[PDB]
């Protein structure tokens, strides 16, 4: 049996949900896996950091969490440094991280492929620094080199009226989801794209747009067998029971949640189908001591390749995913209809 | 009042000459005859290539050690845990390093924003079309400035980021730049990487009459720009540390005079972070003074000292180290040194120097109330 850490937001009820879910379901009695939870304010790298400790210190094999742009570094450099592996739905960095399992795929060149589907010269690009500006710098590069006239406003600590003397037709939104709602109504025939994987994720159809077009992504795709299969044993779980539970849809990053427990634990399947046995703490030791047996996990854990709710799922040897597909998605007056898919090697492809 | 006050220092990679300006402010005050006196005492880490392992590391020794404040240094990849270690448990960072915008308890600047400066040379030189030429090592608070003044005012910008660039493709790029007829740059990059900027802009011929460059870096004296006087392109930056006020002048002649050994980089003068981490000092020490005659006896006694205790047991006379600091006024290398409540330097001011064939020669200054006054 094989003892994990857990780092939740404190507000991540639904993706907590996903995790016990996903717990039972990829259990089988061959080895025990068993959780230990924190929850926290991701956003604080000493509480994070406390975290980690407390976790390395019992002797955790591999962590499930998250983390945001002021702590991807404290976890970055703890799992690195210490050859503990980090599994997360969170964003993705840019560089190679040994130890860093990323569930989420990237979205840039699904985004920038689908702007050059469309034939957008001028567009407005609505941006949150909130979040980090890591997209917006893939874009304005891209603008550089194909000289697209983007015009660039922070929406993330009216507006409106700079849009109008400007004149800026087609939207880029890469904010968070609360404020998409708010944005189209400033502006009450425009074009939509929002930047995200989960458009049909919470607030849409009838945001409402005044029959604009929108565009957007989906990593979860409900005519899959595993996924439609998911949802009608979630969809009537209880509520009081699993919070964020009961409901038609999942939010993505449980989504990633649920699968990243599956990818666990083959992982841990690997290592005893190929016996290799791992056994048996202190961040601040000196000089550093990573733990011996942590190479063969974080080996095992790229080696993995499992379908779950987010398609494919396969890693390169800096934990990234690949061969994955992204739906393409438009708002039709039906619902959000799939015109299409950007896969990992074909880009953009309708039908 | 103790005899003693103890103080963190944190360094890292390629900081000889400001670990050297911080060694001799303490030195000097400690030797000081000058008229509730106090020794200035270091319990200090270089962490060469910094990420936050090495950065809790650091600071965790010296919270264990009693330290009061820390002088530290920061880049991106350990500046959130630094600050966050210390506004968890009321430790003041005092710091030369880039500022940032989000948001400060405990933590004080003593560098001043560029991006004031920057945008109101912008409007005097009528700048509509230009490049900006940049990197994210020091956050994008310059990158949004520019990018939201475009918006606001209808410019054009074409805005890459040049992290991870060989020197053929900035010949590439400055190629592709020719043939769309840009002539106009902001460049905002880390020292290391405009030096090689600059010799790329040369190889390719782009330093000569009709190119204009505005380099937002602190100390434009620093920067040899030997092709580009000769060659005639315009080129315009900034200097926080003016050499020609007697306070400058004084601390130059123990400078020129100081054993290389002892004191690596004193061979040349200090760049800004140097005279920034001189600054740094006299910051501290003008604090400590301040507390004993507010009659205050601060003392980390007998508290844990173990950075990783839960329950997180910040410390209660942190508030008012704290309090006292933001409340700082007085003259350094680098001029008026003074802060606001979320400790980002303010009435500050710096030269504006433009390069012509007499060599770098000061058209004005700049001062963050007052704003561009030129000459
Ligand atoms: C990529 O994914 C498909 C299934 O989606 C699979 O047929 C293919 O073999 C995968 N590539 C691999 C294993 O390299
Ligand atoms: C700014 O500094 C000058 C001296 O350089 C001083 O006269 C003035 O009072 C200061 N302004 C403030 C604190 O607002």
């Amino acid at each position: 049996s094989i003892q994990i850490g857990g780092l939740f937001p404190r507000g991540a009820d639904q993706e907590y949900s996903a995790f016990r879910v996903g717990m039972v379901q990829f259990s089988t009695s061959e080895f025990r896996l068993t959780p230990h939870i924190d929850n926290l304010e991701v956003a604080n790298s000493f509480a994070v950091t406390n975290a980690f400790c407390s976790q390395f210190s019992r002797g955790v094999y591999a962590i499930f969490g998250f983390y945001d742009k002021k702590s991807v570094n404290t976890i970055t450099s703890f799992c690195g440094t210490l050859h503990v592996s980090f599994i997360t739905p969170s964003f993705p960095t840019d560089g190679t991280h040994p130890f860093v399992i990323q569930m989420r795929p990237d979205l840039k060149g699904a985004l920038l492929s689908l702007i050059e589907y469309y034939q957008w010269d001028k567009f407005a690009y609505l941006y949150d620094s909130d979040r980090g500006l890591s997209t917006l710098q893939a874009v304005l590069d891209s603008a550089a080199e194909k000289k697209w006239q983007v015009t660039a406003i922070n929406v993330g600590n009216s507006l409106f009226q700079d849009l109008e003397l400007k004149k800026e037709r087609r939207v880029i939104l890469d904010c968070e989801r609360d404020k998409v709602n708010d944005i189209v109504d400033q502006v009450i025939g425009y074009h939509y794209i929002i930047a995200n994987l989960g458009f049909t994720d919470g607030d849409l159809l009838k945001i409402q747009f005044g029959g604009a077009n929108v565009s957007g992504f989906q990593i979860v795709d409900y005519d899959d067998s595993l996924v439609s299969k998911f949802i009608e044993r979630w969809s009537t779980l209880e509520e009081k029971e699993y919070p964020g539970a009961h409901t038609a849809t999942i939010k993505y990053t449980s989504a990633l949640t649920y699968d990243a427990v599956q990818v666990m634990t083959e992982a841990f399947r690997n290592l005893r189908k190929q016996r290799i046995e791992i056994s048996r703490g202190d961040c601040l030791a000196n000089p550093a001591v990573p733990w011996g047996q942590g190479v063969e996990i974080e080996r095992a854990l790229k080696q993995v390749q499992v379908e779950g709710l987010s398609g494919n799922i396969k890693f390169d040897q800096n934990g990234k995913r690949i061969n994955y597909t992204i739906n393409i998605m438009e708002l039709k007056t039906n619902g959000p209809r799939k015109i299409g898919y950007w896969s990992e090697v074909d880009k953009m492809v309708v039908t | 009042f103790p005899s003693s006050v103890q103080i963190g220092g944190l360094f890292i990679r390629n900081t000889d000459q400001e670990y050297t300006a911080f060694r001799l402010a303490i030195f000097l005050h400690n030797t000081s005859p000058n008229a509730a006196p106090f020794n200035l005492v270091p319990h200090v880490d270089n962490i060469e290539t910094a990420n936050s392992f090495a950065v809790t590391n650091a600071f965790c020794s010296q919270y264990s050690r009693g330290v009061f404040a820390i002088f530290g240094l920061y880049d991106k990849r350990s500046v959130h845990t630094l600050t966050s270690f210390c506004s968890a448990l009321h430790i003041s960072l005092i710091t030369p390093s880039f500022p940032t915008e989000g948001e400060s308890q405990f933590v004080l600047q003593l560098r001043p924003s560029l991006r004031g400066a920057l945008l109101s040379l912008l409007d005097h030189y009528e700048w509509n079309c230009f490049v900006f030429l940049y990197d994210t090592d020091r956050g994008y608070s310059i990158l949004q400035a520019i990018m939201e003044k475009a918006g606001q005012n209808g410019w054009h910008v074409s805005a890459i980021c040049v992290e991870n660039f060989n020197d053929v493709s900035y010949r590439q790029l400055l190629e592709e730049l020719d043939r769309r007829q840009e002539k106009k740059f902001v460049i905002d990059c880390e020292i290391e990487r405009l030096q090689n900027i600059l010799e790329q802009i040369v190889s390719v011929g782009k330093h000569v009459k009709g190119y204009h460059y505005i380099i937002a870096n602190l100390g434009f004296k620093d920067i040899s720009l030997e092709r580009f006087i000769h060659g005639g392109a315009n080129v315009t930056g900034f200097q926080l540390v003016d050499f020609n006020t007697p306070m400058v002048t004084k601390l130059m002649d123990r400078w020129k005079k100081l054993d290389q050994r002892e004191y690596p980089g004193s061979e040349t003068p200090p760049k800004y972070t140097s005279a920034l981490t001189y600054d740094g000092v006299l910051v501290m020490a003008e604090t400590f003074r301040s507390l004993r005659r507010q009659k205050i006896d601060i003392s980390r006694r007998g508290n844990a000292g173990d950075c990783l205790a839960n329950p997180a047991a910040p410390w209660g006379q942190g508030i008012d180290m704290e309090r006292t600091l933001k409340q700082v006024r007085i003259q350094g290398l680098t001029g008026n040194v003074q802060f606001d409540h979320y400790g980002r330097r303010v009435n500050y001011t710096m030269d504006v120097f433009e390069l012509k064939s007499t060599g770098p020669r000061k058209v004005g200054y700049w001062n963050d109330m007052d704003k561009l006054v030129l000459i």
